[PDB]
RNA sequence: GAAAUUGUUGAAAGGGAAGGGCAUUUGAUCAGACAGGCCAGCAUCAGUUUUGGUGGCAGGAUAAAUCCAUAGGAAUGUAGCUUGCCUCGGUAAGUAUUAUAGCCUGUGGGAAUACUGCCAGCUGGGACUGAGGACUGCGACGUAAGUCAAGGAUGCUGGCAUAAUGGUUAUAUGCCGCCCGUCUUGAAA
RNA sequence: AAGCUCGUAUCAGUUUUAUGAGUAAAUAUGUAAGAAGUCCUUGUUUAAUUGAACGUGGACAUUUGAAUGAAGAGCUUUUAGUGGGCCAUUUUUGGUAAGAACUGGCGAUGCGGGAUGAACCGAACGUAGAGUUAAGGUGCCGGAAUACACGCUCAUCAGACACCACAAAAGGUGUUAGUUCAUCUAGACAGCCGGACGGUGGCCAUGGAAGUCGGAAUCCGCUAAGGAGUGUGUAACAACUCACCGGCCGAAUGAACUAGCCCUGAAAAUGGAUGGCGCUCAAGCGUGUUACCUAUACUCUACCGUCAGGGUUGGAUGCCCUGACGAGUAGGCAGG
RNA sequence: GCAGUCAAGCGACAUUGCUAUGUCGGCUCUUCCUAUCAUACCGAAGCAGAAUUCGGUAAGCGUUGGAUUGUUCACCCACUAAUAGGGAACGUGAGCUGGGUUUAGACCGUCGUGAGACAGGUUAGUACCCUACUGAU
RNA sequence: UUUGCUCCACACAAUAUAGAUGGAUACGAAUAAGGCGUCCUUGUGGCGUCGCUGAACCAUAGCAGGCUAGCAACGGUGCACUUGGCGGAAAGGCCUUGGGUGCUUGCUGGCGAAUUGCAAUGUCAUUUUGCGUGGGGAUAAAUCAUUUGUAUACGACUUAGA
RNA sequence: CUGACCGAGUAGUGUAGUGGGUGACCAUACGCGAAACUCAGGU
């Protein structure tokens, strides 16, 4: 009788199930022949608006994403089971969260666009220090005369998770001493990344990267790797 | 003592215009021939229109195990009548013979479900030669290669009522 | 289903070593030693390579499986305490009456002394358990740090410290004065 | 010169009842007979009964098996080989149907054992009963004479010849037992 | 109780054969299973001895008209007690929780078991010896196995054997076993982290209400996915977070339902009882397998008496043999 | 309760309008139950303090003096932390009280021809035995 | 009290036994672990060994256990002494030096058993009590009567008087 | 208006348990055992 209870709620959305994956597999298979060039991109972490802007930043083309294993099945993970000529090699290079941009304009143009495409991103950098007094919404990265004091509602989030020893007397959030949050040139911890994201310090930048390309007439993987 | 397997065939005694019926047969588990025949009659009366007065047992023979010394995974399908409505039940018993499997099944049903002999119906018993098709974990665990386990807390029996050694286990 | 045998793997770092006899267990390492009397749990230990130890229970039920798992968890906790150590940071805040916390050698037991809790004249003495070092935080206002090798002792001391300053006959939604834990990280 | 009731002497018991029934120990008391009275042992017997050993058969699929010969299959894959680092002899996954283990399935071959029933087969040990009182009858072993386990115990031996066995009672203990009559469908009430 | 006439006697609290009686069973209820019966022939109200009726001649004696059992059947005189009984089972009626019809017990009844009991399970009773059982038990009281084997129980009022003085539905994140869906090595769940988007701060009310104080609604563009947003929320925002999706984690997981044991459901007053002691792989529960204890029951034998059948012309109401049996209140007889 | 309402199971929860014919009572006494009035310890409540509501275990203690009913019906004042509910034949007649009920006399109302009765109201009335307990050889 | 008590030695009785007919044979802890011997760099160490019951260990031969002769050991053990110890939970028991006295079945010989007539528990121990002999030690209390009351119905209790 | 392995061995019912279930009720073993109904035929 002793089993974990479920916190499920009567939401307005339900799981798509296996049907969506099967449909995407067929869509990828059809796109493999519909378009000339194929690519295996890496988009492990990107905001949805960035993807939407990418999907409309170029002429008629299809940006295809999905489950990594589903994409491998569509391409085939074995030479004997490969769907197209040497398509197994292309699947072998799919490592992370991959997506395919099916288009036929120019092989050089696509890679040039990938190289030149850069946008702001979070830390998931230069060191930052919180002001020694009242903490503002931006954590002192902008003049206090322009920013606004942090909302007291998020102080429990600061204390319990971010580890900062915040105190609330005159409940406008204040700290007893400046707090170092990030060092110079290091991969921030999950707590540090969350702290930076809350402060809105999007110092990092994201640039799309591609591992390899493919062509319907080349019959082989275009092993071009740029970031 | 142990359960016995008998092949029982009924005749449905013939009469003019009804000659030589199909000679229905059944497999019955019972301790003796009389109980086997009684169970066969009970099943036959329910299955179709026949009665002991208007029928006879063609022949009864004990079904000896083909391989009395061999471990088999017996698949069991049983219908048992509980206090509430009856329902189907599938069980697997690792045993040496069909008789032993049925004997263990009777005890298991009596214990885990309080189902008496009167309320137990043996739908079918089949030896499972395959291994990948075993579905019950408590029998599957015994199929691991080179399975070895200890017997911790061994307890001995003493004839005399008094012991001076203060014995131990293993 | 009365599993024939179930076991869990205990990872012992190269630095520390553990010697096992009847269910009395000893752990030794750079940060001292710890012991526990697991004779009430009825589990079996076995050596593999002096770097991994398996605790196996034969013909054990669901309760026995849980007992084995908690034995594994306790052994892991002992190893972590012997290797890393625990640092239970505690903080106290007050509205009007400044709470005063000090360590006194009354009766030669290093009792912790708390005074002026909400203006109460009564002074509570909390006996400091064995093997739990206590030091006041530096450059951090109204913070005290409790550290020790054993998880149980440090956690019990931290719980006792906060339980002593239990508001009575007052609205907890208004009287924020009290003692609370602020961190549970390792000394390292 | 009775019982109810009371005192002296002798015996016995008595931890909130006594009295009674079956059964025996201890104390007291008591009748009887011995060219054959009381108490027991051994041998072989008639009847009842209880517990063991052991032998020959009647049935099973003429038990099933096991085992043997043959054909085939398989992995909780035997040897060998390939890959892997290498704790250089290790085992991890691929192959490999008997090879440096063996397993299962079908067929055929010679036997026992198990279960079951029979024996108008044999035999050891223990307990109770000795009822009838010259023959007549039914049966068995013997050429016969005769004998016998065949319509109910005989033969030998020892102690005592007395409170030894045994009866009465006092009291010790195993168990049980409610207070008599009438009435009430029912009472100890 | 006294008996009387006949005697192999017709019978039966029972079955079978045949069939009435019933949209209509079963149990019961009715008649028969013939020697006092059947058949050929023939003597003394119809037109006619045509026929009823009772006789004579002739044909069948008993596989003679089914099974089983029968200390025989019928008959006469007279009378002691009760004429209000109680308990239990079936059917019918009544009924939130008793009245008519049936049969067995107690009353009149001992003996073993349920620690005892009038309604229960065995079994009905002479005095004795030996053995086997019934119900009931094999941890002690208590004579018998801390017997064997398979599964369940942690109960802070567990549990511990029909009548017996008795509760369930339902709830439990206690525990054991099963039925059906639903996702699964082209990746099931836990866990980790990333996305969770624009029209739109959708139309109304507004001072603010921007996904969330409210009303009607609830769509378009792109996705692998994203609900005009499941909740937390600052006066609004915002932010956090849910559904959903991506990856790493690497083998079953998740939902409902079913029935075995346990708690609640099942709360009072002197202190208390599975009978007590007492027990937890039970000495509890369900089931299977063996040997054990015995009642006044059964089997073998000794004796008293009652009854019955035979023998006896050489104490006759006398003596011998064989067989069955021994309950009992009111009451009858007989012998003392 | 009446008459509906939908519906997981085989009709639960929720849901629609209104809606005294008896005698027991009191003084003392001992004990027991919790369904806790007060006291101890806690949780939830708009607990800012103070005061207060409910809920959980806990019966040791405390649970009154008075206007007033014979009274069964049962209402008020005041103190106190509070003045909680019950059992022991709704304990307590060889303990008391007979208070009320109930003989023999008598007065008023109804009926009854009458004697009398009440639907009724009033008055006056007859342990020294055993055990248990407390003390003590 | 003309010698009572008590202890020791020795002799007959009664009196019985909740029931002898070789020995109640001494570590502790756990039972998902232990006992024993050994070794080390002494620990929760390494090695070998053992359980699966005491079905064991000790002891056990002689007329209910006689009278005698030798051998080899100098051990085994009953008896009274004797030296030094331990034990207080109900110690009243458990150790050990020294000899003395026996037996020794450790080994080998000499004589006797009979008739209890074929078995009859065939009497072989410990608890209590008194009288019959010898040797050790000393020559007191309570109650009643009276009497004071810290007390009481009476008992009882608290006190004093050669 | 007839036959049938047709309802169906279903409903129902006699007998026994120290059978299950608090109760309502249910199952087992020894037996009996239908009708409406179904197919065809009849008219």
């Amino acid at each position: 009788r002793s089993k974990r209870s479920k916190l499920v709620t009567l939401a307005q959305t339900d799981k798509k199930g296996r049907e969506n994956k099967e449909r995407i597999f067929d869509e990828v298979r059809e796109a493999l022949d519909t378009y000339r060039y194929v690519w295996v991109l890496h988009l492990d972490d990107v905001r949805t608006p960035v993807l939407q802007e990418i999907r409309t930043s170029w002429a008629g083309s299809k940006l295809i994403m999905g489950k990594r294993k589903v994409l491998q099945k569509a391409l085939g993970e074995k030479r004997e089971e490969e769907y197209k000529e040497n398509l197994y090699q292309l699947s072998k290079l799919c490592s992370g969260v991959t997506g395919l941009l099916f288009t036929d304009e120019d092989v050089n143009t696509v890679k040039e666009y990938f190289k030149s495409y850069v946008r702001s991103d979070y830390s998931r950098p230069l060191t930052f220090t919180i002001p020694e007094g009242i903490v503002y919404s931006r954590g002192g990265q902008i003049p206090a005369e322009e920013d606004v004091p942090m909302i007291h509602s998020l102080e429990p989030t600061m204390r319990n998770k971010f580890e900062i020893p915040t105190k609330i007397k005159a409940g406008k959030i204040t700290i007893d001493s400046p707090y170092l949050v990030c060092t110079e040139g290091e991969k921030l911890d999950v707590r540090q990344a969350l702290i930076l994201k809350q402060f809105g310090i999007a110092a990092s930048e994201f640039k799309v990267k591609v591992s390899a390309y493919y062509d319907n007439d080349s019959s082989t993987v275009e092993s071009t790797n740029i970031n | 003592a142990h359960f016995k397997e008998y092949q029982v065939i009924g005749r449905r005694l013939p009469t003019e215009s009804v000659p030589e019926p199909k000679l229905f047969r059944m497999r019955i588990f019972a301790s003796n021939e009389v109980i086997a025949k009684s169970r066969y009659w009970y099943f036959l009366q329910k299955l179709h229109k026949v009665k002991k007065a208007s029928g006879e047992i063609v022949s009864i023979n004990q079904i000896n195990e083909a391989h009395p010394t061999k471990v088999k995974n017996f698949g069991v399908w049983v219908r048992y009548d509980s206090r509430s409505g009856t329902h189907n039940m599938y069980k697997e018993i690792r045993d040496v013979s069909r008789v032993a499997a049925v004997e263990t099944l009777y005890q298991d049903m009596a214990a885990r479900h309080r189902a008496r002999f009167r309320s137990i119906h043996i739908l079918k018993v089949a030896e499972i030669e395959k291994t990948a098709d075993v579905k019950r974990q408590y029998v599957k665990q015994f199929l691991t290669k080179d399975l070895k386990f200890p017997l911790p807390h061994r307890v001995q029996k003493s004839t005399k009522t008094f012991s001076y050694k203060r014995p131990s286990t293993f | 289903m009365k599993y024939i045998q179930t076991e869990q793997q205990i990872e012992v770092p190269e630095g520390v070593t553990v010697s096992i006899k009847s269910r009395i267990v000893k752990v030794v390492g750079p940060r001292g030693t710890l012991t526990k009397n697991l004779k009430h749990i009825d589990v079996t230990f076995t050596k593999v390579n002096n770097q991994l130890i398996k605790v196996a229970v034969h013909n054990g039920g669901r309760k026995h499986v849980a007992a084995l798992r908690t034995v594994k968890s306790l052994v892991d906790n002992m190893i972590t305490g012997v290797t890393k150590g625990y640092k239970y940071k505690m903080r106290y805040v007050y509205a009007h009456f400044p709470i005063n916390v000090n360590i006194v050698e009354k009766d030669g037991a290093k009792f912790i002394e708390v005074r002026n809790f909400l203006g109460d004249k009564k002074i509570r003495n909390v006996p400091v358990r064995d093997g739990v070092t206590i030091e006041f935080s530096t450059n951090v206002k109204d913070e005290i740090v409790l550290s020790g090798n054993s998880v149980e002792d440090v956690s019990q001391n931290a719980a006792d410290l906060q339980q002593i300053c239990r508001v009575r006959n007052k609205d907890i939604r208004k009287f924020l004065d009290g003692i609370y834990v602020s961190h549970k990280g390792f000394i390292t």
